């Protein structure tokens, strides 16, 4: 159950991409990681029942820094 | 009697920094749907169809050729807008 | 430089797993996306560069369970 949901987070990432994106992935209801912008330093993340409060915290516990510029029913 | 018009659209996931693939691609078994999935026109994909290995090449209009095993076809179709 | 994408399709075995292989695959060098895809969510799309598809094989079956690799291809970026 849920609608589609589109995530994009604002991550510092210095030493921490690949952690960022193994994180965000082994997330519960998601369906695509990508990594956007010219320099790969924002994360897209889609898919159903996603928490965004929870990621974003969890993001933040063990990657430093994160940010949401978009959340909305993709 | 395989029909794309009737086969429902891949699930798939276009990354948003390189190029939108513009067919989609059905892979049958004996004219039964294995599975689906998108591919460039005008270009080619190394496959497994079933225990092969194949190389399928496509042209402009999203129809795929390769040495399919007996029994296997993988056929393309345009997408929306495409 | 001039060189292509890869994109790299990968089939994984289902259990409590899928989760899991999205997650070491994301973790892997040079990869810029991981997707679930297929009729039955059963497969891993990866979009990346200097990606060696067979050690990524190796590293799943090992890490996580059974994985067949489908897919190798380039992005046209022409
Ligand atoms: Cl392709």
């Amino acid at each position: 159950p849920g609608l589609k949901q589109k995530i994009v987070i604002k991550v510092a990432m210095e030493g921490c991409r690949s952690k960022a994106m193994a994180l965000v992935a082994s997330t519960g209801g998601v369906d695509s990681v990508a990594l956007v912008g010219d320099l790969r330093d924002k994360i897209e993340v889609v898919g159903y029942g996603i928490d965004p409060i929870k990621l974003i915290s969890a993001l933040r516990k063990k990657v430093g820094d994160a940010e949401l510029l978009q959340v909305s029913q993709a | 009697a395989i029909d794309l018009s009737r086969e429902r659209d891949p699930n798939f996931f276009d990354n948003p920094g390189i190029p939108v693939p513009e067919c989609f691609w059905f892979m049958f078994k004996n004219n039964v749907r294995q599975d689906a999935g998108t591919c460039y026109s005008s270009w080619k994909m190394d496959m497994k169809v079933g225990p092969n290995w194949v190389h399928i090449k496509s042209d402009d209009n999203c129809n795929l050729s390769g040495d399919f095993p007996p029994g296997w076809i993988v056929l393309g179709k345009k997408r929306p807008g495409f």
